[PDB]
RNA sequence: AAGAGUGCAAGAGCAAAAGAUGACUUGACAGUGUUCUUCCCAACGAGGAACGCUGACGCGAAAGCGUGGUCUAGCGAACC
RNA sequence: GAGGCGCCCAAAAUGAUCGGGACUCAAAUCCACCACCGAGACCUGUCCGUACCACUCAUACUGGUAAUCGAGUAGAUUGGCGCUCUAAUUGGAUGGAAGCAGGGGCGAGAGCUCCUGUGGACCGAUUAGUGACGAAAAUCCUGGCCAUAGUAGCAGCGAUAG
RNA sequence: ACUAUGCCAGCUGGUGGAUUGCUCGGCUCAGGCGCUGAUGAAGGACGUGCCAAGCUGCGAUAAGCUGUGGGGAGCCGCACGGAGGCGAAGAACCACAGAUUUCCGAAUGAGAAUCUCUCUAACAAUUGCUUCGCGCAAUGAGGAACCCCGAGAACUGAAACAUCUCAGUAUCGGGAGGAACAGAAAACGCAACGUGAUGUCGUUAGUAACCGCGAGUGAACGCGAUACAGCCCAAACCGAAGCCCUCACGGGCAAUGUGGUGUCAGGGCUACCUCUCAUCAGCCGACCGUCUUCACGAAGUCUCUUGGAAUAGAGCGUGAUACAGGGUGACAACCCCGUACUGAAGACCAGUACGCUGUGCGGUAGUGCCAGAGUAGCGGGGGUUGGAUAUCCCUCGCGAAUAACGCAGGCAUCGACUGCGAAGGCUAAACACAACCUGAGACCGAUAGUGAACAAGUAGUGUGAACGAACGCUGCAAAGUACCCUCAGAAGGGAGGCGAAAUAGAGCAUGAAAUCAGUUGGCGAUCGAGCGACAGGGCAUACAAGGUCCCUUGACGAAUGACCGAGACGCGAGUCUCCAGUAAGACUCACGGGAAGCCGAUGUUCUGUCGUACGUUUUGAAAAACGAGCCAGGGAGUGUGUCUGUAUGGCAAGUCUAACCGGAGUAUCCGGGGAGGCACAGGGAAACCGACAUGGCCGCAGGGCUUUGCCCGAGGGCCGCCGUCUUC
């Protein structure tokens, strides 16, 4: 059985005295109506804040940590470049959304448990420590190198 | 009303399930005299084309009482007749094909026919109850494995 | 309440292997899953990487999924496993049913719950 | 021993001083916090205060004092 | 000098009061005392609900604990009754369905059910759904109806008319 | 034993029309289809029948005339009467085509509330062509909404209000079609080595943008789909090679340019190379599919019982590519219509696709020959938009260039780069609506559902604009009550007849309550008012559906708990001790006896205790606060979107598909579809940078051990450390 089931003979349906639940008057006023009086509470506070750069001018990167391309060798063994005991990654054909983005970088959290040699647009200082202290290397693409000017 | 297709794919595996256990087909209410469940047949089964043929066939496999079962109709209470909601009848027996549907078999009171590729829950089980007594053709049941 | 059958049996089942076998875990189990869904464990091979150990029994009052990597040879026991799951704890080690671990191990002696 | 004085209400504080005189000096400094108040308990902004730190200074032999005026009034959102 | 009880001081409007009758070694007052009456309180038998305990899949049973559980407007929480139509499962009806009137039984209750009469064709139960789903009230809406009442009017006017 | 006027409850009969059952009507969804009118529509008026008031039909040829096809032995509308007629000379009825089709009405010779007038004469008015003559033509008005172009509020929201919002909404003016509008880039601007007409659907996204920066407002490109289709002028260069009317003669148009060429794949010209493909103008002209209509269509009307009637029960049979639905004297696959299967027709698709005829595509070099002006653009003032210095439009003023040029790419100018060619024009298909045809339903079921199941936009109200009801049910068959008596009587009554039933007798199924007549039980003319609850008496009671109950005795017997008697105490009322936790003690039970209006229960009344309704307003209600005469029926948390929780369920580092596509048992359902959304990493206005798959401690549950203490301890808790912003 509902709520709503039970109000039948209540009169008042959970609303209190039956002079309440009438018009907007009960809630303060229609909408947001007081959010800087008598209701400015759990409001943010009113005003202008900072700009917008033009959606066209804003790139958008394609980002993947270390970790999740490392905990997941063995089974891209079965699909990318096993070498040198060793692996090699373009990191591109890896990340969903890759071509929608415009570029690749690959992020540095968590682990490095084997030797990994990364292709990719772009790296965290964190991702080249952590890749090359578990004695793999990192190699920028073409366009990475482009990005450098 | 949304479904999950997992949700209801799962359905229907389960349903399939429970037309192979003896108990719960009896449970449903279905009458027959057999241990095994669900009936599988020759795909010969699809050129029938008389009514009675499949009849015979049905009594020769012990499973003819469920069509007896279903055969008396229902003047329901209330006033969905008004509307042409007159009349119901029980659900009897499932004929799961391959290549079309079973016209031979369709007539029989209570009974539903279907094909492998496209049979659903409702089929397999009317009224959300599972265990409907049904009769597959060899090659539907082999068809209805990859469902 | 529970709308799942199987999920009352095996409830049902945990209850009465606690009180007979004297196992505390299956009782302690049956009162997690009688809890809502949303406290149900859900975990992740990396958590019990972490905290298993060999020759005990990891026990799951919940789900086991698929992130992360499991070296530990370890009998996982929990309601279901992810289909990932199932297949990643089987190659180094064994998934089961907390069905087949009331079974083998009424009295719930040498496991370690995990959520 | 405090009735004087200490800018201004009232109450409070103060004597080798918090008062007076003389000299020097600009801490009435920039940055950023902790905490109390505002709003006892018990949520709520501006404002206020207490107490720190970082940096730079003043005075002092030095410890130290200086986060304006001994303390509680002297205050003002968003948009522009 | 002090104390106790009373007296004067003391006048209001429809009929005077201590609730009334009425009471004077009281049926008044003060000091004590004796026996009684008198709640749903307190004690006590049985039952019910709720919480908890043991056993259990489950108070579904069974057993146990409550001196330290049992009032309640607004409101929060949760089990259940009834109505429509759909579906599955399954029943009733011309050897008389639904409805209606009167009556018998059950349930704390929402309500369930039977008998008799009337009626003369439809009606349920369980499960899962569905929603134009429950009225004593709103100067609520529409219809019907009682009192009012055999009552007012059928006289009044410069045209009193037979 | 009496008692009237009355009170309460039943009984019989009314009144009333609830209830139940029934559905010729609604409501809603879906598929198909879709214009009419001067050749006078739509609408209206008045006619039209043997008798004809309403509705329908029709139009002086008037519920109809003719032809073809279908159909068939009956028929003369709704409409069951009296008379009479029609039909085998094939009627009725249905389809298609034709004939007739009064007056008013855009209403058009002129006038006029549906009539009239005259030169038997009129396309009135506006307009094109024009033999300049109304000679040939056009427009007008209607239509359920949909569509396009103009004009354009306010209540309201912002808790006031002015910008903002309601909203370019309501409403008004103009107009098209079966659809409309849009439409082959002076586009986009995931900036590209990219896309490639338009609309629509899904998404992008409540994102960008607007805004007393308040409340609110709010796109686009792209993507996934649906459907796909691309072309013609102006000019250059030609220059009468042309077009319209007419059978023809002949007339008209046209140098102010008809016609050829041509149209960013730039074209023209000149010189070449090459092709018959593109385009355009024509001719033919469908399948399938879909919608609707139609033909044919299997098998019991056997036995017994009940019944007025089998469509019921029991028994014995049958068909099924047909067990949808309906009808028939009650539950019908087999009695009748139909239903499955198969087949036929019409309509839409569509003058479309395919096919064909004609035309001829295209390339190179040269050539500043051509290429739409109050335009592009700027300024003043407004409106509009998300459009912000960057929307679209109006108004006043100003005002280019000429492809060697110009416009755009969200501020302006200059350069570069990329895109594109305005100021001329056409264009199928995919999408909107629902008049019309058909189908469908967890919709309503006669106070509901439409206002309307009925005479329904009827009756009726208002000068008018406009407003606007209520009314469904005899019976299987009318067998719809003959005859007789009564009566002023075609009334009504009595008697009688029919039928299973007349308490089915005409607004006639059922037939509630309020309430009325008569009557039964209880009370009753000396007596007091929330009408009752609980307990107990009296009187009343056919059965059924309840069977208990009384008395004596005895057993058990919680709390509580004596008399008398004896002893002692107190001025006294009285108390203490013992008899004694005894006798007694509610319920329950057993033996014996008894009750059948007996016990319960029900009606009424009496006695005791308690008690000034209900709901609402209120600190406080029996209130001299508010509401209702009574009864029945009706009468109030609903939908979409978004957000935030919760319970259950699937899958899980993922998860879900949307539009839409295919299949099919065709709205269900099966398979595709991941466009896109959320989640997977945050911080920062931005530029930009970019994190613990565990270092330490405490410790619940649980586990372990040699156990009352040690150990491991997920989750939890406290730290540490890491990313980023600010930061000498
Ligand atoms: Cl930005
Ligand atoms: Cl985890
Ligand atoms: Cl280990
Ligand atoms: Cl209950
Ligand atoms: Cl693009
Ligand atoms: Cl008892
Ligand atoms: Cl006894
Ligand atoms: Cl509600
Ligand atoms: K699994
Ligand atoms: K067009
Ligand atoms: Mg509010
Ligand atoms: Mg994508
Ligand atoms: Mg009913
Ligand atoms: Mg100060
Ligand atoms: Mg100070
Ligand atoms: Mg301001
Ligand atoms: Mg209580
Ligand atoms: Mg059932
Ligand atoms: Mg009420
Ligand atoms: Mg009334
Ligand atoms: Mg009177
Ligand atoms: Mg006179
Ligand atoms: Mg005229
Ligand atoms: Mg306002
Ligand atoms: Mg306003
Ligand atoms: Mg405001
Ligand atoms: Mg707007
Ligand atoms: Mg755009
Ligand atoms: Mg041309
Ligand atoms: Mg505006
Ligand atoms: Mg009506
Ligand atoms: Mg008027
Ligand atoms: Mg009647
Ligand atoms: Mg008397
Ligand atoms: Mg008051
Ligand atoms: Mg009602
Ligand atoms: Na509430
Ligand atoms: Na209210
Ligand atoms: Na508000
Ligand atoms: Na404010
Ligand atoms: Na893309
Ligand atoms: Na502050
Ligand atoms: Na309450
Ligand atoms: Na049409
Ligand atoms: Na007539
Ligand atoms: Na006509
Ligand atoms: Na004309
Ligand atoms: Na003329
Ligand atoms: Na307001
Ligand atoms: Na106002
Ligand atoms: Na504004
Ligand atoms: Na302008
Ligand atoms: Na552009
Ligand atoms: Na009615
Ligand atoms: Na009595
Ligand atoms: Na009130
Ligand atoms: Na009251
Ligand atoms: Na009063
Ligand atoms: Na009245
Ligand atoms: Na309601
Ligand atoms: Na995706």
């Amino acid at each position: 059985t509902s709520k709503k089931k039970r109000q039948r003979g209540s009169r008042t349906h959970g609303g209190g005295s039956h002079k309440n639940r009438r018009g907007a008057g009960h809630r303060g006023g229609r909408g947001d109506a007081g959010r800087d009086k008598h209701e400015f509470h759990n409001h943010e506070p009113l005003g202008k804040s900072g700009f917008k750069r033009p959606q066209k001018v804003q790139e958008e990167a394609a980002t993947i940590d270390v970790r999740e391309i490392d905990e997941n060798v063995t089974l891209l063994a079965a699909d990318d470049v096993a070498e040198v005991g060793g692996f090699r990654v373009d990191v591109r054909d890896v990340v969903e959304e890759a071509d929608d983005a415009d570029y690749v970088k690959v992020l540095g959290a968590g682990q490095v448990r084997h030797e990994l040699t990364l292709i990719a647009d772009d790296f965290s200082e964190g991702a080249r420590e952590k890749v090359e202290g578990a004695g793999g290397s990192v190699e920028l693409t073409d366009l990475g190198e482009e990005r450098q000017a | 009303l949304d479904l999950n297709d997992k949700e209801r794919q799962l359905a229907v595996r389960s349903a399939l399930a429970a037309t192979a256990d003896a108990d719960l087909v009896a449970d449903r209410g279905h009458e027959f005299d057999r241990d095994e469940v669900p009936v599988v047949v020759s795909d010969d089964f699809e050129d029938l084309v008389k009514t009675q043929e499949v009849v015979s066939l049905l009594e020769a496999l012990d499973v003819h009482a469920d069509i007896d079962r279903a055969d008396e109709t229902k003047i329901k209470a209330g006033q969905g007749s008004a509307r042409g909601r007159k009349y119901r009848r029980p659900a009897s027996i499932l004929f799961v094909t391959s290549d079309e549907p079973s016209t031979a078999a369709r007539n029989l009171a209570g009974a539903d026919v279907a094909t492998a590729s496209e049979v659903n829950t409702e089929d397999l089980a009317p009224g959300g109850a599972p265990g409907r007594l049904t009769v597959f053709t060899e090659s539907a049941l082999a068809e209805v494995a990859e469902r | 309440s529970k709308t799942n059958p199987r999920l009352s049996s095996l409830i049902a089942d945990l209850k009465s292997a606690a009180r007979s076998s004297g196992g505390a875990v299956w009782g302690d189990v049956a009162e997690r899953l009688e809890k809502p869904r949303r406290t149900h464990a859900e975990v992740n091979l990396g958590r019990i990487e972490r905290y298993a150990q060999e020759d005990e029994t990891v026990v799951v009052p919940g789900k086991v999924l698929g992130s992360g990597v499991l070296q530990k040879d370890v009998t996982v026991a929990a309601v279901d496993f992810s289909g990932t799951a199932e297949t990643k704890i089987d190659q180094v080690g064994e998934a089961v049913s907390l069905e087949q671990a009331i079974e083998n191990n009424p009295e719930g002696s040498h496991v370690r719950v995990i959520r």
